DNA sequence: CCCGTATATT
DNA sequence: ATATACGGGCTGCTGTTGACAA
């Protein structure tokens, strides 16, 4: 985010507003049951977490005391972890931790559970994590349900095993639409001098996705390259783009061992810059299904399905995405000399 | 109380259906050659039990502390606690000058490779104060140079014939009323483990005063053998929209799990007269369906995808 | 209460106890006449202790008798907690209360005016085998001192696997043999010496003891002033010690080994 | 006293009825003796220690007490106390005839560490002239390659039918036992090697039957397993799906578990004489049904639907 | 404190459906010969609660520390914990009696849940703890899955399963909790959610408790429910056929992507396909593809695979059966 | 060192028989010619046991030492499909429509030499996977191996059964690459080519290593995986400076992959 | 496994 | 005209039990 520009009150919000008055409702009376929050990236759920804390308690919530701690594995090894939990509220992300996760949180959550009349322990992204520290944190967050209370956040609720879903509420936050990007992203800028037009601004939440946080981000970076818009200026992108269509493009053009090895090649080197395998598939589908117009499109789609699950599934990325453009290739080569 | 290890049997002859291996124990018992035993089967047959018995009839009851050693899985079992208790065990000059030593080594399949090797050499060391017996399930975790000096006796399911007299006896003992749809459906749900049969037996007898056929379906909640007729019958003939409703109205009146269906269906499919390939399709298409029922999805889609696996080669056919 | 003891000399107990530790639990035996504290190894070992009621000066016990077991590293560590090396002068008091089953033990000391509190929580019992050794059967019988097998047992400690007890009436009266990579050793005792009080054995007898099993006996020959060796027909060894405290009373250790 | 596996042990070098080569090339070495040191490898119950013992004892006679080492696994074998204990017995000297030697014979050599060895493998080089080695073993891939260089390896083999009926009719005229041709049959058909084995099946037989009648053989327990499996794996080579569960329900309520049954699925499909395609598909499937077996969800609706799998692939 | 914790049964004469367990245990406490226990089904049928419920009423609040121990997944099960703990918890004595002179039973009890988390060689060892030791310890097992034990574990252990609760028992649960509470219910608002909570007892609960703090105090009709619920539009998925029926792939991947960005869960919108599926007018072998495919991609989502690429599976696959 | 050539240990052992034959003293059977190579034959140059043998075989084959294989020649062997003519026998064949999948005979187990090799099956797979492309010709064949390698990998994904069956999916992959050469696959057909070419080793450790480094210098340096996965294309697209002097050249690191 | 080259020897 | 050696590519990415040097 810009951090910045950014509300700390749940008056005055540009979007969402009927469930934020619902939420304050429910936050004016205490006896609270546990929350669960999930909808796309970019929406917006951590300041509604943050915002309904502020709401429960004082003012005594705009401080920040980083905290360090180190704990032990059952045998020697330590692991050391850091907490931006300040007063009253506590924060912690337990995927930092790859297999200590589990450890952690029952250690942390029991030492917190004994130490308003109640606090909250927040636990952000528990997309990643195993199943036994699932079902720990589910036994100790009902046991304790008197003196603490539950706030996850997520997206795409599918990770999360049943019983911890059936055992708290869930409140979902969707995309803010895209007029709504392009009114905010307006009265960001103009609040800081010059104005966005109104095709720009369109242009820019178009090309954003529904993510208001990337949209924020590229108007400040255009912001900083070029200071008087035209209504023909583009919005620079990602390296990490431009590699993905390159190969893309070689993968189509000569259908050969060596141009597997290369593209195996660049496969990896694209790896080795933190782009997770994921968004690799996803980029590569997206690329090799903008011109296919046939029923190969189908089988590529579902060809694609059938190797991400492998993936999700195996622990070896490079097979499954060299088996996927193998079949593409061959695919294509039949269609192409019928 | 707790039935089960209530009426646990005391001696040699109360047991029932294997009867050559018995006399074949109390023969070795009476010409004093008992030799190390590798006793294996399968869940709930009267391995411990006969193991026991056997203990107990060799042994006068002030001895059995003395001159009887017991490991478990519940206890220490690597080397150097083997090594040490044992090598010494047979370092002990026997008291009351009578007889040999026992070392009851029940869940054998648990330990190492190691463990293994030292126990061979010490078995074979000394065969005049100690005589191990192994009893184990599976036989693919025993090193086949320890499975090679051992007799391996073989102790297979249950049959209903001479699982009844016992159940009637249990009954008679007690002031149970029993009838005869009653003992059959209880005798039958139970796969050769005669734990299962007497367990059942002590839970419905409790909840309502009187077995009967009706009382432990409801107290178990198998489903009926009628009842998996009747739902063969919907699938093989009638429509698809009307046998879904047919049995959703059905598993909604009484709950019913899918487990069981799965199985009494296979067991239906495998009974009926099939031209081969369709046979293959049902079972291949079950198979995935009992598969995907372990890792939290929904049964009403489950049901669904087995009505549709089992509707369509049928019908065109 | 069940049982409440109080002593104002902590280390004859201490003492006791430390001559029959080289196991990690033990079970205890309260009585009408005084405790029993016994422990067993391989279940062909085992030694026993016995504190008469004499030494103790408040003891009360209720009804029957009481049974319980204890961890005895951590019961003699908690015991001298008041460093084990007093100047001539200084004493340390305790008092000791268990309330009957399902409750720990508890124990409160004193010295010259510092009062430390502790508690054992026990999981008892386990079961003992019936080593009854009663001077019916015995043949072979002798009573002798310490200070000649101080070095003997402590120059005992090799490489070996088996010691040899040898005695006879004649030619090697008491012989002991231990077979290591070196060579032989033998440590022969002759009678009619300063260390030979009685000498009664009726005929030969020869055996051998395993090394792991015996060797724990230093500890109860190092705290001692005589020692009593007994074997039976079959060959079973009986050791009885004989400890005194620093006020005059006289308390015994006996240890059970059977042969190989 | 002991059973029939323990008491009737040759105690000379001819009533071994193992091999012919090796037994009767060590009868001659032992009649020499200028043995060196040799390494025994094999299936399990042959005879390999009744020949090292033998051996020793032919070589030494009433000097075997204070002139041989014998080590074991029950025994520690770690490194330090081992090479202690082998260079006191090796540098000891002691007075042999004519060309005897000292003995120091490890027992299942397979089981000591790497450091045990390359420990060991210094003193096997120097002190030659005094002493000898002898190793007994049944996998002689533990063993290290500079071990093994210096050694002499000798590898037995499984008997056959014809020695094994001819130390089993020796057995039976020691012990008076009445008999018949096909129960014999039958006994060592059961045996399949295992000399032992055979010896205790006959002994178990015998204990309160009092014939060997075939049928007896088969009341008392026991019968073997692979061949059943060899005959259903044809059966699904063809597409006879019908005739392949026959053997699988047979199997499962004679009382096997999952998991035993699929290894020898496994271990004799791989030693089988099929195409390269079929052999590819059966591994694959055995595989996936494997793991599905190992994570718990076993029942018969899975061999089942393994077993239709296999039937598909020759449709 | 959150109603779910405040109506909790704190007596057998409390639990709703499971006629058979209750009645058991009814007997079993006036009397003996209570046998071990393996409860097991889905989730907010109440397990825990009966048992806590039966242990309470057995022995009482002031006689929890030497009687009963609870084992979760919480206190780092292994090995060593089963050999050593459990042991000499099961090898000791039947304490006294309670303040109140009244009968009590001569046993303890030992609670573990999510058995099914442990690993087999700790099993190993609970399993044979129990035989020996059947004269002062009873044990209940709690599990989801009976599949993730193995069999002698199962094979000593009278085996209860927990049925989903039913329309009508629901309804007057609630119904009781509502008058108890002073809040004002529709007929048909209740009746829509309890079709909306698929059985289950604390959802429902929870479920009432947001739209009662929500509303005020008001009238709650179903609109808030589905509101507050989360379920699709019908208008919104009759496009997704509609678009599936015929047209192209650029359609079909901007539907899917619109449904995807407005957040909803796909398992939602999997089980609201799956009803209007085999209630139309189509062909059986269609109606057969579509099921076994909806099948195998509620599957692979159940194992954490992604979410739009199935999706645009499910919906090709669809395309290709309705133009066929 | 080298092993010792054939002639060599050839010339030397039959110096050796002579001497020992010259040596009279009975009627003793030297030993046969044709059995002389055998020995030598199953030694890979190694005199110590070659004398040791033929000590033994001349009181009246003997010493079969292990091999090793020697893993770079494993591989080429699996690579280079060794085949026949097909020799007429009873093989089983394809009966009707699988006339595409005929192969000829095969002479050469993997089993034993993945087992000879000393080596964990996943290393070999990826040893496989780096060096498989460079041999094959054709598209479709590469889709197969692929698809084989990817159900190998899949198979051992968990941390409980990960020993517990491994040996499938070596020879799963080993098998699926042998027989999905069908342009190398038919007897006479490997004429000619074949040049003087150097495997290698796998890039997949130093890759991973790389992500893990780079994994912990994202998290601990902006912890208030997902930050990689979400937070670092932030980082891609942050491009702006900040007040440290070792973070501007972690910034620099990963956004300025080469680009045209 | 693969191809081509420089030295001892008959 | 035939047997033998150089040249180029490898150390590498959660739990429960056991041995060694101090
Ligand atoms: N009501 C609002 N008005 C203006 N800007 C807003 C509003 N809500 C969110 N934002 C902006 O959204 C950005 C933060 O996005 P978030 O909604 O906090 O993403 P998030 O909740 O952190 O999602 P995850 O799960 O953590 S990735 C900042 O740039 C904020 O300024
Ligand atoms: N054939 C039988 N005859 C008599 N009692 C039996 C028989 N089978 C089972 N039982 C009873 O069922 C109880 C439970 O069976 P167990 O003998 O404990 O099972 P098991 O043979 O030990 O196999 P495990 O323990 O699951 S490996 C026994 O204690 C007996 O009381
Ligand atoms: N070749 C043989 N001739 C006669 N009896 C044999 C032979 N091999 C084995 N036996 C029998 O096997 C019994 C015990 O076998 P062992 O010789 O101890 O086995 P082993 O050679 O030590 O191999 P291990 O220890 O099982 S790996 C003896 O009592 C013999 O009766
Ligand atoms: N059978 C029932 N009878 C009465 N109230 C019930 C029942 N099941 C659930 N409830 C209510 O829902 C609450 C939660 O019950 P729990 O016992 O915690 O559920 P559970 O047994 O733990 O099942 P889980 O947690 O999903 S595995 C109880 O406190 C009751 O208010």
């Amino acid at each position: 985010w810009v951090d910045k520009y950014r509300p700390c009150s749940l008056g005055r919000l540009d979007y969402h507003k009927e469930q934020a008055a619902q939420l304050r409702n429910l936050v004016q009376c205490g006896d609270f049951p546990h929350l669960l929050v999930y909808g796309p990236s970019g929406a917006g759920k951590k300041t509604r977490i943050m915002c309904i804390l502020r709401e429960l308690y004082g003012v005594g919530v705009e401080k920040l005391r980083i905290e360090h701690q180190t704990i032990t594995t059952p045998s020697k090894k330590k692991i050391e972890i850091s907490t931006i939990a300040s007063n009253y509220h506590l924060e912690v992300n337990p995927s930092d931790a790859g297999n200590s996760d589990r450890v952690v949180i029952q250690e942390m959550l029991k030492t917190v559970a004994q130490s308003r009349d109640f606090k909250v322990v927040l636990l952000t992204e528990v997309d990643k994590l195993t199943k036994d520290a699932q079902h720990a944190l589910r036994r100790t967050m009902e046991k304790y349900m008197s003196t603490c209370r539950l706030i996850l956040c997520c997206n795409s609720t599918s990770k999360v095993i049943p019983p911890i879903r059936s055992r708290c509420l869930a409140v979902r936050v969707p995309a803010p639409s895209i007029e709504d990007i392009c009114h905010v992203l307006s009265t960001v800028c103009k609040k800081e001098g010059l104005n966005l037009p109104s095709q720009l601004a369109h242009r820019l939440a178009e090309k954003s996705c529904r993510n208001l946080r990337k949209a924020l981000l590229m108007c400040e970076a255009c912001r900083v390259q070029q200071y008087p818009f035209t209504a023909d200026q583009e919005i620079p992108e990602t390296d990490w783009e431009v590699y993905l269509r390159e190969t893309a493009n070689a993968i189509v053009s000569q259908q050969t061992p060596q141009r597997l090895l290369e593209v195996r090649g660049r496969l990896y080197e694209l790896l080795t810059h933190c782009i997770p395998p994921e968004i690799i598939m996803k980029g590569l589908l997206s690329e090799l299904l903008h011109n296919c117009d046939g029923q190969l499109k189908g089988e590529v789609a579902q060809m694609a399905a059938y190797y991400e699950h492998r993936l999700q599934l195996g622990s070896k990325a490079i097979y499954h995405l060299e088996a996927f453009v193998a079949k593409f290739m061959a695919l294509y080569k039949k269609f192409m000399e019928d | 109380l707790p039935w089960v290890e209530k009426y646990r049997p005391q001696t040699l002859n109360d047991l029932i259906s294997h009867q050559d291996i018995l006399s074949t124990i109390q023969k070795f018992i009476n010409e004093d050659r008992l030799p190390h035993l590798l006793l294996y089967g399968p869940p709930g047959t009267g391995k411990t039990s006969t193991i026991l018995a056997c203990a107990k009839q060799l042994y006068k009851d002030k001895e059995f502390g003395s001159m009887v050693l017991e490991l478990n899985a519940s206890d220490d079992r690597g080397i150097d606690i083997i090594r040490g208790p044992i090598l010494s065990f047979a370092s002990t000059r026997t008291i009351f000058k009578k007889g040999f030593k026992l070392v009851i080594l029940d869940e054998a399949d648990a330990m190492t490779q190691d463990a293994q090797n030292a126990l061979r050499r010490v078995i074979e060391k000394f065969t005049e104060n100690t005589r191990f017996c192994l009893i184990c399930n599976y036989l693919s975790k025993i090193i086949p140079a320890l499975q090679s000096r051992c007799t391996r006796f073989r102790f297979g399911p249950l049959t209903p014939e001479l699982m009844v007299p016992r159940l009637e006896h249990v009954v008679e003992e007690e002031k149970v009323d029993i009838s005869e749809d009653g003992m059959k459906a209880l005798v039958t749900l139970s796969s050769g483990d005669m734990r299962r049969a007497l367990n059942i037996l002590q839970s419905t007898n409790m909840a309502f005063g009187k077995v009967t056929e009706e009382t432990v379906y409801t107290c178990t909640g198998h489903p009926l053998k009628s009842d998996i007729a009747n739902i063969l019958d919907w699938m093989l003939n009638q429509d698809f929209t009307t046998a879904y409703r047919n049995i959703t109205e059905l598993k909604t009146l009484k709950g019913l799990a899918l487990h069981d269906i799965l199985t009494e269906i296979h067991l239906f499919v495998h009974r009926v007269d099939f031209p081969s390939s369709v046979r293959i399709h049902l079972l291949t298409k079950m198979a995935d369906i009992e598969y995907r029922l372990s890792v939290g999805t929904n049964e009403k889609i489950q049901l669904s995808s087995l009505i549709a696996a089992f509707q369509v080669t049928r019908d065109l056919i | 209460y069940s049982l409440v003891a109080s002593l104002d000399n902590v280390r004859n107990l201490s003492t006791i106890l430390k001559a029959i530790h080289f196991r990690e639990h033990a079970t205890c035996f309260a009585t009408k006449n005084g405790i029993k504290v016994t422990v067993e190894n391989a279940k062909c070992v085992q030694a026993n202790a016995f504190i008469q009621a004499g030494i103790f000066q408040e003891f009360k016990v209720q009804e029957e008798s009481v049974t319980f077991r204890i961890n005895l590293t951590v019961l003699l560590d908690c015991l001298s907690i008041f460093g084990s090396s007093p100047m001539p002068g200084t004493l340390t008091a305790l008092r000791m209360c268990y309330q009957g089953y399902g409750y720990p033990l508890m124990l409160f000391l004193e010295e010259g005016g510092v009062v430390t509190v502790c508690k054992i929580n026990t999981q008892e019992p386990e079961e003992t085998l019936d080593f009854d050794f009663c001077s019916t059967n015995v043949i072979n019988k002798i009573i002798l001192q310490s200070e000649g097998l101080r070095e003997a047992f402590s120059e005992l400690d090799m490489t070996s696997e088996v010691l040899q007890i040898t005695m006879s009436p004649d030619k090697p009266y008491f012989r002991l043999s231990t077979f290591g990579n070196a060579g032989s050793s033998h440590l022969d005792y002759p009678k009619d010496s300063d260390l030979m009080e009685a000498f009664h054995c009726n005929q030969t007898q020869v055996n051998r003891y395993k090394i792991s099993l015996l060797k724990p006996s230093t500890k109860a020959l190092v705290l001692s002033c005589k020692v009593s060796i007994r074997t039976d027909n079959r060959g079973f060894l009986s050791l009885q010690y004989m400890i005194r405290n620093e006020d005059g009373q006289i308390c015994f250790v006996e240890y059970y080994c059977c042969p190989d | 006293e002991l059973p029939w596996v323990e008491k009737y042990r040759p105690v000379k070098l001819n009533e071994i009825v193992g091999n012919e080569d090796t037994v009767s090339r060590l009868e001659v070495f032992a009649r020499e003796g200028n043995v060196p040191n040799i390494i025994i490898a094999g299936p399990p119950g042959t005879g390999k220690t009744t020949s090292i013992l033998c051996l020793a004892r032919a070589l030494l006679g009433p000097a075997l007490k204070d002139a041989m080492l014998e080590l074991n696994a029950s025994n520690d074998r770690g490194i330090d106390v081992v090479r202690n204990k082998i260079k006191m017995f090796a540098q000891q000297k002691v007075t042999l005839p004519k060309g005897r030697h000292k003995i120091i014979i490890l027992d299942e050599a397979d089981s000591m560490t790497d450091g045990a060895q390359q420990a060991l493998r210094r003193t096997m080089e120097i002190y030659s002239k005094t002493t000898r080695f002898a190793l007994a073993c049944n996998a002689s891939d533990k063993i290290i390659e500079p071990i093994q260089s210096r050694c002499a390896v000798l590898r037995y083999t499984k008997l056959t039918d014809a020695q094994i009926l001819t130390r089993l009719m020796n057995v039976i005229e020691k012990e008076r036992v009445p008999y018949t041709d096909d129960g014999l049959e039958a006994i060592i058909f059961t045996a399949q090697g295992d000399m032992r084995q055979a010896l205790n099946n006959l002994q178990s037989t015998f204990s309160g039957f009092g014939f060997i009648n075939s049928e007896n053989v088969f009341k008392v327990c026991d019968e073997p397993h692979p061949l059943l499996v060899k005959e259903m794996i044809q059966h699904c080579v063809n597409a006879n799906i019908d005739e392949a569960y026959k053997i699988l329900a047979h199997l499962w309520h004679l009382g096997y578990s999952p998991e035993d049954i699929i290894g020898n699925i496994f271990r004799v499909c791989k030693t089988f004489q099929m195409a390269e395609y079929l052999k590819l598909e059966f591994i694959k499937e055995i595989g996936y049904t494997h793991m599905k077996i190992a994570e718990g969800v076993n029942s018969l609706l899975q061999m089942a639907g393994l077993l239709a799998r296999l039937c598909q692939k020759t449709m | 404190v959150p109603w779910v914790e405040k109506y909790r049964p704190k007596c057998v004469d409390e639990v709703a459906f499971q006629e058979e367990v209750v009645a058991v245990l009814k007997k079993s406490l006036e009397g003996a010969d209570l046998p071990n226990l393996l409860f097991y089904g889905p989730p907010g049928t109440g397990k825990t609660s009966t048992i806590l419920a039966a242990a309470r009423e057995l022995f009482g609040p002031e006689l929890f520390r030497l009687r009963v121990l609870e084992l979760n997944a919480s206190d780092e099960r292994g090995i060593q914990v089963v050999r050593e703990k459990v042991k000499n918890f099961a090898q000791l004595t039947v304490s006294g009696s309670r303040s109140d002179g009244k009968p009590c039973p001569p046993f303890k009890i030992v609670i573990l849940d999510e058995a099914d988390s442990m690993t087999s060689a700790a099993q190993a060892a609970l399993r044979r703890t129990m035989e020996k030791e059947s004269k002062t310890t009873r044990f209940c097992l709690i599990c989801n899955y009976v599949s993730r034990i193995i069999e002698p574990l199962t094979s000593r252990c009278s085996k209860f399963r927990f049925k989903p609760l039913s329309d009508k028992i629901q309804q007057q649960r609630l119904l009781d909790i509502a008058k108890k509470e002073n809040v004002k219910i529709s007929d048909e608002g209740i009746a829509y959610l309890v079709k909306v909570s698929e059985g289950d007892l604390r959802k429902a609960i929870t479920f009432l408790q947001s739209a009662t703090r929500l509303t005020g105090g008001k009238e709650i009709t179903e609109k808030v429910i589905t509101d507050i619920a989360g379920v699709i539009p019908a208008e919104k998925i009759d496009g997704v056929f509609a678009a599936c029926q015929s047209g192209s792939f650029d359609k079909l991947e901007a539907v899917v992507k619109d449904l995807i960005d407005e957040g909803h869960a796909a398992t939602q919108l999997v089980n609201q396909l799956h009803d209007v599926v085999v209630e139309n007018n189509l062909s059986d072998k269609q109606k057969s593809i579509i099921t076994e495919k909806l099948a195998e991609v509620d599957k692979c989502l159940a194992d954490g695979a992604d979410e739009h690429l199935q999706l645009i599976s499910l919906c090709a696959t669809v395309m290709q059966q309705l133009s066929q | 060192f080298n092993p010792v050539a054939p002639t060599i240990m050839m010339k030397f052992l039959n110096r050796i028989v002579t001497i020992e034959a010259n040596k009279n003293g009975g009627k003793i059977t030297v030993p046969d010619k044709t059995s002389l190579e055998l020995l030598c034959q199953g030694c890979s140059g190694d005199i110590r046991s070659a004398i040791n043998s033929l000590q033994f075989s001349s009181s009246k084959a003997i010493g079969g030492k292990d091999v090793s294989l020697f893993l770079f020649r494993a591989l080429g062997k699996i690579l280079y499909c060794k085949r026949a003519s097909l020799t007429e026998l009873d093989s089983p064949r394809l009966p009707s429509h699988l006339s595409e999948y005929e192969r000829d005979t095969l002479l050469v187990e993997p089993e034993e030499v993945v087992e000879m090799s000393h080596m964990p099956g996943d290393l070999f797979n990826l040893y496989l996977h780096q060096n498989y492309i460079d041999f094959f010709m054709e598209i479709d064949d590469i889709v197969r191996a692929s698809e084989f390698l990817s159900f190998a990998d899949i198979l051992s994904g968990d941390w409980n059964t990960r020993s517990l069956l491994r040996e499938y999916s070596t020879s799963i992959a080993t098998r699926g690459v042998m027989h999905s050469n069908k342009a190398r696959g038919y007897a006479h057909c490997q004429g000619g080519g074949s040049s003087f070419r150097p495997l290698h080793k796998p890039q997949w450790f130093l890759i991973n290593k790389k992500y893990r480094e780079n994994c912990l210098a994202a998290k601990a340096l902006f912890p208030d995986l997902c930050l990689q996965t979400q937070l670092l294309p932030y980082l891609a697209l942050l491009t702006i400076p900040m007040r440290n002097q070792a973070q501007i050249s972690f910034i620099q690191d990963i956004g300025r992959l080469p680009l045209k």
